RNA sequence: ACCCCUAUACCUUCUGCAUAAUGAAUUAACUAGAAAUAACUUUGCAAGGAGAGCCAAAGCUAAGACCCCCGAAACCAGACGA
RNA sequence: CCGAGCCUGGUGAUAGCUGGUUGUCCAAGAUAGAAUCUUAGUUCAACUUUAAAUUUGCCCACAGAACCAAAUCCCCUUGUAAAUUUAACUGUUAGUCCAAAGAGGAACAGCUCUUUGGACACUAGGAAAAAACCUUGUAGAGAGAGUAAAAAAUUUAACACCCAUAGUAGGCCUAAAAGCAGCCACCAAUUAAGAAAGCGUUCAAGCUCAACACCCACUACCUAAAAAAUCCCAAACAUAUA
RNA sequence: UCUCUUACUUUUAACCAGUGAAAUUGACCUGCCCGUGAAGAGGCGGGCAUAACACAGCAAGACGAGAAGACCCUAUGGAGCU
RNA sequence: ACCUCGGAGCAGAACCCAACCUCCGAGCAGUACAUGCUAAGACUUCACCAGUCAAAGCGAACCUCAAUUGAUCCAAUAACUUGACCAACGGAACAAGUUACCCUAGGGAUAACAGCGCAAUCCUAUUCUAGAGUCCAUAUCAACAAUAGGGUUUACGACCUCGAUGUUGGAUCAGGACAUCCCGAUGGUGCAGCCGCUAUUAAAGGUUCGUUUGUUCAACGAUUAAAGUCCUACGUGAUCUGAGUUCAGACCGGAGUAAUCCAGGUCGGUUUCUAUCUACUUUAAAUUCCUCCCUGUACGAAAGGACAAGAGAAAUAAGGCCUACUUCACAAAGCGCCUUCCCCCGUAAAUGAUAUCAUCUCAACUUAGAUACCCACACCCACCCAAGAACAGGGUU
């Protein structure tokens, strides 16, 4: 029922993502919280990793978009500085 | 002789229909693709083995982001074939450092900055 | 082998099911559209002339009659001067229906043939008629009053 | 009764191979996601100009931490402790 | 001499029609040693302007010249440079006339 | 225990061996990688090293660590045989 | 066992040739070529391995590379992580099919020879068995799950009816050429028939077709095989919502 | 000799008693058809067949045993002869 | 035949790129006499060797060409320099034939047999309708050409096998295909009849004996209903043969100086196997000719001359058996005798729709259209037997 899990959002895989394979197994029966288990500590920290490359690309990006403007910016006003300096004389 | 290939720039000008059949805006595009890989590289040009290893797809269905820039859309597109490239989509915004460890990426291509294993 | 053959050569499995794949395929219709909803002139001229001319004109089915015997046939009508006009029906039954004498109409099928003539010289034309047995006289209209075979064999004698 | 001559597969005379249904379903499937593919590289976010050289930094720190480790190679160091511990192979009670 | 796919090798004309002249070009065709039709100016544009008819009509989204000058699926590797011509209605000698 | 499902001995040789290519009945024993030039590693001492000889524009001294088995048809010398 | 006895010795003759080569476990690893009494081998190169030193290596963009096709070279970005050099060596140097461009041969070969790229000499799944085709690669345990490639479709040939006199045996041409051996013309009478499209006459004579009438209407799917040798080869099934 | 072969005796033979080899042998729980495949299958695929086990006979197969092809090619292998 | 060097194509655009692949050339000539000296940086024939270009400088002045070539040692010479069609051109200083008298090591890396691939050659079928057939393509035959098969030849390839897959014919026993030689059924005929020709269907049954050749084959003699075409490791040598062919001896002619050789002839010349496994070792329905009769009938001008129906008489095959002959003799045999029974499909017709006629109909439809064997079963020590290798079987009243 992979196509039919993917049409409602809720991975392919039943395995994948969701409550029946993120929460824990177990716990105390007194009603402590067991210790993480060590897939979804692996998941987490790759899906920090993952967070982490999103969040740079985009500032990346972000920031030579600007580099570009200011760039052109500076390029245009050496472009618009052009007062001639001394005074046209002659046949005038 | 079995060559590289050219491939025409008509198939990535994309047309209105497209658009409405993708949903995409062509002012405003998307900033980060989701790329997965979806075939072998057995049976292929080194070459297209070499772009695999460089855009580091080389586990089959685990996901990667990647720039929608010029050069890194160059690459992808000597390995069109062998991949799935959708947008990554950002409903609440880009991850901050309170909230980077609550992530998931989601089938829809939806990093949501919010987990909760919680129903609605 | 060559790219070349003399026989048409075995494709690749991906290359045949990229034929497959990019067969034609053509348009249907919805709802099948099968199932979705001359001479004429001077022959009517020359029926002009047949009607408003000889103010006798008799119906006779054309029998088979072999070229000779409609030859011999058609001599002897000449000398008591009748003539056998032979016009279409596909023609000739519309004039009748709209120019008034449409009583001739339901007598007109089949094969036809006219016997007209402004002398009413009809006692000839049954003796011709009766010489050969197998020929009806089907009717026919003498001075706009359309008759039987036996009014006319009356307003005969 | 019905031999194909040589090996079935190869040569001028072959056994004969059609497409089924789910064969022309399989790659069907695989030209639509390719198509979409064609689509999501149709609207580049950058320009060439303006991309020409926003990840130099990262990149030249990168090759610069490669080459930090592949200089830094050298032979490990030696302890006397490390040395010495052999003796207890003879560490008896009394 | 060289013929290939398309090439009128006999033409005919006069006082006549094309079935007096269909009867024995049909005839000389049949024995000629590859695909050969009798064909007249308006039998051929009647084909031409039906391939195109068929070009424009179909209703498959997938073309083998598209997918072949797109390398969708990396179908070139099974392909040949020629074919991003052929466009998939030559294979060696053969012509297909009902392939678009 | 069988029945059920899955599974084309091994070695050598080769592009490729279930091959109907080689070898093998089996058991026990016997039966096949020898060393230099350098290099490298680890000690010693160090513009010198080595228990004469030799090397030395950081070397020299010492050690460690690498080079198989069976098989012709022949050739020659001296004896022994009608 | 005499094309040159036998025995001992040199002798552990020599063998680019065959055969053999002994504990466990991990790892990297598949071959452009040139010489050669050489092509059954070797040496150098290349590829491969280990250890060191250093800095770029692959992918790539505008610009750019000659006159008489697919592509490549060059190449900043970029995505990546390799590269070169120094030191030390072995082994491989008898190659197969598939796709593509060619060449030779028969536009033969499971044929031969080059080139670009797969795959195989490594795993697993599929294509019946199966090297070389497709899916897929990095290894363990599981009586969990989602998938990938992945199952051949086709069945063809009915075609009218009814009618026909005649200028003339058009001329020429001929033994005669009478619609019809050949040539020229191709008018013409009847409601409507070619100085005749096919057949048939030595030539004639004949009977069809095109024309009248007639009438519902030309009904008009435009397609096409079969052979070998032990014994056919899964069993079957048109109809319960992909 | 043959058409066209038959009869008998002796040897061999088979059964009983005594004595007791040889080549050969990867292991075998060792079937038929079609197909496949290093291109000719007991062992692979699809089908079929099938309780177990002696004795006699046969020679179609086990590319049956024997002899490291006598032919052909190669080897910077021999030898005789001219 | 080739072996070294260069240009062009293959190899279209940086480089590179093979074939006993397609073409063309070279093994110099001409000029000069600074065609002296030296020296940065490069190229490079995929290695090395070798080869190539070159600024600046000193000294003067004010090379063309495409290849046009040869290492080391050694030799010559006072020296500078100079020596190979070393052309097998990375060159051994200097060495040919022959071997069937042969030997060894290997090779299925490589030929001969067979298999396999392939189908050029070979064979067949169809399509096309020129032409032949008096006329008339299509009774029969058939060009140019087209489309398909087959796998019998001759080849081509070199994939299994050279630590052996033994061979040509013949014998014996044959399994199979049908593309039918005969026997059956049918359609056409340029079918009067008898004969034929040709096509459809049919593989139950059958398909001779001799002279010459080693002979397959072929010719010839005599028959026959006919004397088929093929496949099966050119079926089958652990069943046989050995004439040929394929070792060592010899002869003739030829080749060679000779040794020796001939894809020419000729005489001679060792054919092993005691069977382990697989498989197999008794499955009763016969065909064909001839004679007489039909009948000198049908048919035909005559000459010639049928098919059905009926009766017999054989031959072969299968199975059995001794009465008599014969080999023989309590019996086995053949040379003797007895028995031997179904169909068979190609087509030809009737009724009748699609398509109110007609039409044999991939319309519904109608017609031509097996029995017999065997069958009960701890009397069994033993004896006998027409039963039998052993075992089993029958009889013993
Ligand atoms: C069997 N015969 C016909 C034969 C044939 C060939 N080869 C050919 O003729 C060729 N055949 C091929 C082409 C290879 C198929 C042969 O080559 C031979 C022989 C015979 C042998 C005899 C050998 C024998 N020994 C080994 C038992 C012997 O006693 C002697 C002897 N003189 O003492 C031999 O001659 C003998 O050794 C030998 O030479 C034979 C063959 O060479
Ligand atoms: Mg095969
Ligand atoms: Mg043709
Ligand atoms: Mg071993
Ligand atoms: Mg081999
Ligand atoms: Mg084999
Ligand atoms: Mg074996
Ligand atoms: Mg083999
Ligand atoms: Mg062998
Ligand atoms: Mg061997
Ligand atoms: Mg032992
Ligand atoms: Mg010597
Ligand atoms: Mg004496
Ligand atoms: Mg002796
Ligand atoms: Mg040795
Ligand atoms: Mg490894
Ligand atoms: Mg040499
Ligand atoms: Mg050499
Ligand atoms: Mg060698
Ligand atoms: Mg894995
Ligand atoms: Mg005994
Ligand atoms: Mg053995
Ligand atoms: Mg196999
Ligand atoms: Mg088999
Ligand atoms: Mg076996
Ligand atoms: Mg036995
Ligand atoms: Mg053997
Ligand atoms: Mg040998
Ligand atoms: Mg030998
Ligand atoms: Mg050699
Ligand atoms: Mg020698
Ligand atoms: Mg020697
Ligand atoms: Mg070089
Ligand atoms: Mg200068
Ligand atoms: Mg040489
Ligand atoms: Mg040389
Ligand atoms: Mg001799
Ligand atoms: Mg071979
Ligand atoms: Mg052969
Ligand atoms: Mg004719
Ligand atoms: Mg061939
Ligand atoms: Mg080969
Ligand atoms: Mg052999
Ligand atoms: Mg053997
Ligand atoms: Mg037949
Ligand atoms: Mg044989
Ligand atoms: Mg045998
Ligand atoms: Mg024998
Ligand atoms: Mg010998
Ligand atoms: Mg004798
Ligand atoms: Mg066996
Ligand atoms: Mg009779
Ligand atoms: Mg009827």
């Amino acid at each position: 029922g992979g196509q039919w899990r993917l049409q409602q959002g809720l991975a392919a895989n039943p395995s994948g993502y969701g409550p029946l394979t993120e929460l824990p197994d177990w716990s105390y029966a007194d009603g402590r919280p067991a210790p993480p288990m060590k897939g979804q500590l692996r998941r987490k920290a790759e899906r920090e990793t993952f967070a982490r490359r999103v969040v740079l690309l985009s500032q990346e990006m972000d920031a030579g978009l600007q580099a570009w403007q200011l760039r052109q910016q500076k390029l245009q006003e050496e472009q618009r500085k052009q007062e001639n300096a001394l005074k046209p004389k002659g046949a005038s | 002789k079995f060559t590289r290939s050219r491939i025409p720039e008509k198939v990535f000008q994309a047309s209105p229909e497209d658009h409405e059949k993708y949903g995409g805006d062509p002012q405003n595009p998307h900033k980060l693709h989701i790329v997965t890989r979806i075939k072998s590289t057995r049976r292929r040009p080194y070459w297209e083995k070499d772009i695999i290893k460089m855009l580091g797809l080389e586990k089959a269905h685990t996901p990667q982001v990647h720039k929608n820039i010029p050069s890194v859309n160059a690459k992808l597109k000597v390995v069109k074939h062998l991949i799935r490239i959708k947008p990554l989509k950002l409903p609440q915004g880009l991850p901050a450092e309170e909230n980077m460890s609550n992530t998931c990426l989601k089938s829809t291509g939806e990093l949501v900055v919010q987990w909760h294993l919680k129903p609605v | 082998s060559k790219a070349v053959t003399r026989h048409r050569r075995v494709m690749h499995f991906q290359r045949q099911k990229l034929m497959a794949v990019t067969e034609y395929i053509p348009p249907k219709p919805a709802i099948h559209p099968s199932c979705l909803p001359g001479l004429i002139r001077l022959l009517r001229r020359e029926i002009a002339a047949v009607f408003q001319d000889n103010r006798m004109i008799a119906v006779c089915q054309n029998v088979a009659l072999s070229a000779e015997d409609k030859l011999l046939m058609r001599h002897q009508l000449r000398k008591h001067k009748i003539l056998m006009k032979v016009f279409p029906n596909q023609v000739l039954k519309p004039f009748l229906e709209d120019s008034k004498y449409q009583n001739l109409l339901p007598l007109f099928v089949g094969h036809n043939m006219l016997l007209v003539s402004e002398e009413p010289k009809v006692k000839e034309m049954v003796r011709i008629l009766r010489t050969v047995p197998f020929l009806p006289l089907l009717g026919g209209c003498i001075d706009d009053t359309i008759l039987s075979r036996q009014g006319f064999i009356n307003y005969s004698k | 009764r019905g031999r194909i001559p040589g090996r079935q597969w190869i040569g001028k005379h072959r056994r004969p191979r059609f497409v089924s249904l789910r064969a022309k379903q399989n790659m069907i499937r695989r030209l639509e996601i390719e198509a979409e593919n064609h689509y999501w590289l149709s609207m580049p976010y950058m320009t060439r100009e303006q991309e020409r050289g926003h990840a130099a930094v990262r990149r030249r720190e990168a090759f610069e931490a490669i080459k930090a480790a592949a200089t830094s190679k050298f032979p490990p160091h030696r302890f006397i402790a490390d040395q010495l511990d052999h003796l207890n192979v003879t560490k008896k009670w009394s | 001499t060289p013929v290939k796919a398309g090439r009128l090798v006999v033409e005919m004309g006069g006082r006549c029609e094309f079935e007096e002249v269909q009867g024995f070009l049909d005839q000389v065709a049949h024995k000629l040693p590859f695909a050969a039709k009798a064909v007249s100016r308006g039998t051929l544009e009647k084909m031409r302007k039906d391939q195109e008819e068929r070009e424009r009509n179909n209703q498959n989204p997938w073309t083998f010249e598209r997918i072949a000058t797109a390398n969708m699926l990396g179908i070139r590797k099974v392909l040949s440079p020629y074919d991003l011509t052929h466009k998939g209605k030559y294979w060696g000698k053969f012509y297909m006339p009902k392939r678009v």
